[PDB]
């Protein structure tokens, strides 16, 4: 939980902030999933008029 | 790309570099449409974005990065942040921040941050290590903000004029009793002008809230710096909008240990849109006014104060009487003493056409000789002894007349010696 | 055949031209239905149609032309436009469009454009790379709007008086403040007179909201242009139907680099409609007015604006005080100081029966020197001190007579000096 760090920036922020971004993205990216897939299942579907 | 430079630039720079992108006829789209369309199409080619805006937080969780371009309200330029950026790097309401940002990435129809760059002009290592502003100590002001120019113009009177009527200092609480169509407007462009020529270290802000598009784009085009606004276009759920996003980027501003200046005008208007978005709590007074519908405005000039360490918050708010409300008279009311500052500005003078309009007996500062010397402080004591006795036009036109024969007030000091 | 020349006919006239095209007794249609009818024998023959109609748009997609003659509302003459050609020619609501439309075809009921000619006067390749309106950048007048005629009639008195008492300029945004049954109907007409007299360029605009018939044939009789009207025939929603038509209208032509003037009367009427057909928010004030429920008539006299390229639109409001109806007194506070004209008529003037009825002190304009040239605003500021300390009866009758003299005000000017 305390991914945050900063030392010898030439190269060490560089790669951590690649995977900080990575880890945000895949965060994002699984988020929009459930949101879709509650969408999904939340949608009311037409039986009759 | 970076988002300011879409920012300073007009509506036809917009035009050319949508042309210049090859894009579709434009012309028809809002500003924030035209530059997210650019965007997207610097973007397209690869390209990251650059972006700056203040923060704001509803009870969603996620945070919204606003743009000056709107005064701060939602748009297709803001940009959305996930609440685990705010948890991490202790963000909260008016922090502005700049950074790098995406365009809405498959599904997404706002923009994204990547990687925060400057939290208040500052890295997010002291950034994060802020201190409290509810949990600083107030004090008073004794570095003094001289309102007079040097220049001695035609209208820098009603500059030099405060010199000798109400001390400013950093942090002071200051209130403005006028009735409408008197001045208040070219003075606090003068106020603005003169604080920002004498004292250019300090980030001005001016507060234009319920207000006409010509008196909007008159004060944007005249205050030495970055500046905000509200007209009418929008009810009240605007102003409260932009009043907590200014209180908040003041706030996190000398927090940062900046000297913030805010101008506001008018504070009745501001009181009327705190009554209007607020729910009757079941009582209600004499002139149509919640009760506790006015918490929201006295927070707000009571945010005002100096800190120990370094920096301050002064507000200049004008308050609006002999309307012929009484509702705008309880008003004042409530504002009776609340600040330590009184500007009052009479209609009996301005009737005479003459400016500035000064109620000198009127107006005041409570616990001045911390602000100013002591041979000053005592000049002042004889001017005011001086000015007692007689009227207020027949005062007006001396003092008038005395500053009209010299420029600066070391002249008129050792003339009134 | 062209729509127009069926619009500017009376019903006589569409009687002898149904009894030429051989068809039934038609006495009993409305014009609309007799305007349908001839339109239908007439392409039976095997002929196209010319229409002209305001654009107005729902949320259903699709578009309405409408005309003048039911004040922009539904009905047999209106053309019914698809989104198709929305989307590609760039159209909005307020967009007058005129070309080549059909009557409707197997199972339609409506007419249908063919193709566009005329786009707010304009061909479509200017009226596509229009500028957007609120993108724009207000300004103040410097163009003055001359209100005297120079014939110096019995009543041409009310218009020279305002040269004097109220300057208007291009893009004002000017409020009265007046009681009923005190003159203000006579006032627009003559204002109306001596803009068109005087500034025959400037397309005119009257509006007529919550009024009697005879008062619009009485209008839509002397007014020297187009003009609009609306009754209380029917509930408030044809009010704000026709608020909206005219307030696009009216953004459209301004942003077609257009002159528009204007003039509204009553605005508290106005209000009223918003007011009743905006649902609650769950919130109101004193008065059973709904707070957010006056944002429409804000934004109204908000959209009153200079532009800086050219063109201008400016709003001349009326407002009712003085009813008794504490509705009204809360309306006319929200009224307080939104725009930058005052017209203030009090009925204790005209019990005495002498016309106009000028409240000379409380009436003004706000940053005035930029208006008229510079002897001209002195000798105002002349006007104003010699007619302060007077009372307002004798001031009304001192400035009648001086007027009375004289014709033109350059001899006003120099009898004042
Ligand atoms: N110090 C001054 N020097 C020159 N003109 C002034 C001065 N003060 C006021 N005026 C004039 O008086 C008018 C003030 O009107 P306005 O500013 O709209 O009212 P308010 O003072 O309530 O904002 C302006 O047109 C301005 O030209
Ligand atoms: N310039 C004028 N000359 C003569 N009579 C006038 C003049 N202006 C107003 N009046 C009188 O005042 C009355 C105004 O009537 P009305 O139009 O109902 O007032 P309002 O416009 O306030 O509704 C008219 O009956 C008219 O006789
Ligand atoms: F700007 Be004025 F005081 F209405
Ligand atoms: F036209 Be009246 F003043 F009702
Ligand atoms: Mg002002
Ligand atoms: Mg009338």
């Amino acid at each position: 939980r305390w991914l945050e760090l900063g030392l010898t920036d030439e190269e060490k922020q560089n790669q951590l902030e690649q995977l900080a971004e990575q880890y945000d993205e895949l965060k994002h990216e699984f988020e929009k999933k459930l949101e879709a897939k509650r969408r999904k299942i939340t949608q009311g579907d037409d039986l009759a008029p | 790309m970076n988002l300011t430079e879409l920012k300073n630039t007009p509506v036809s720079e917009l035009i050319t570099l949508g042309e210049n992108m090859g894009l579709e006829n434009l012309a028809r789209m809002r500003k924030q449409d035209i530059i997210f369309a650019i965007l997207k199409q610097h973007a397209k080619s690869g390209e990251d974005i650059f972006g700056d805006g203040v923060l704001e937080i509803l009870q969603d969780g996620f945070g919204f990065l606003r743009s000056a371009d709107s005064s701060y309200l939602a748009g297709p330029d803001d940009i959305y942040v996930s609440p685990s950026q705010i948890r991490r790097f202790n963000l909260r309401t008016g922090d502005t921040i700049s950074g790098k940002i995406r365009p809405p990435k498959e599904g997404e129809r706002y923009f994204a941050l990547l990687k925060v760059n400057e939290v208040n002009f500052d890295k997010p290592e002291n950034a994060r290590n802020k201190i409290l502003f509810e949990n600083l100590t107030p004090l008073h002001a004794n570095s003094r903000l001289r309102m007079e120019r040097g220049n001695g113009s035609t209208e820098d009177l009603t500059a030099r004029v405060l010199d000798l009527a109400s001390p400013i200092g950093r942090g002071q609480r200051g209130l403005i009793v006028a009735p409408p169509k008197a001045g208040k407007t070219m003075l606090l462009q003068n106020i603005a002008q003169s604080i920002a020529y004498n004292h250019p270290d300090c980030v001005l802000m001016v507060l234009l809230i319920d207000e006409r598009p010509e008196e909007v784009t008159e004060m944007q085009r005249l205050v030495k710096g970055e500046v905000v606004a509200s007209t009418f276009d929008e009810p009240a759920s605007r102003h409260v909008q932009v009043a907590e996003m200014v209180i908040e980027k003041a706030k996190r501003l000398v927090e940062h240990k900046k000297d913030v200046i805010i101008l506001l005008d008018s504070i009745t208007r501001l009181a009327r849109a705190y009554n209007t978005v607020v729910p009757a709590s079941g009582k209600v007074l004499t002139g149509g006014v919640d009760a506790n519908a006015l918490h929201r405005p006295k927070r707000f000039f009571g945010a005002a104060r100096n800190v120990e360490e370094g920096g301050s918050l002064t507000i200049i708010a004008t308050a609006l009487i002999d309307t012929g409300s009484k509702m705008d008279e309880v008003i004042y009311e409530e504002f009776k003493g609340t600040g330590n500052m009184e500007l009052h500005l009479s209609r009996k003078i301005a009737e005479k056409r003459v400016f500035p309009a000064i109620d000198y007996n009127r107006s005041g500062t409570r616990k001045e000789e911390l602000l100013t010397t002591q041979e000053e402080l005592q000049k002042m004591w004889i001017l005011r002894k001086i000015i007692h006795p007689m009227g207020e036009i027949d005062a007006m036109e001396f003092l008038i007349n005395k500053l009209a024969m010299t420029k600066t007030n070391d002249d008129f000091f050792e003339m009134m010696k």
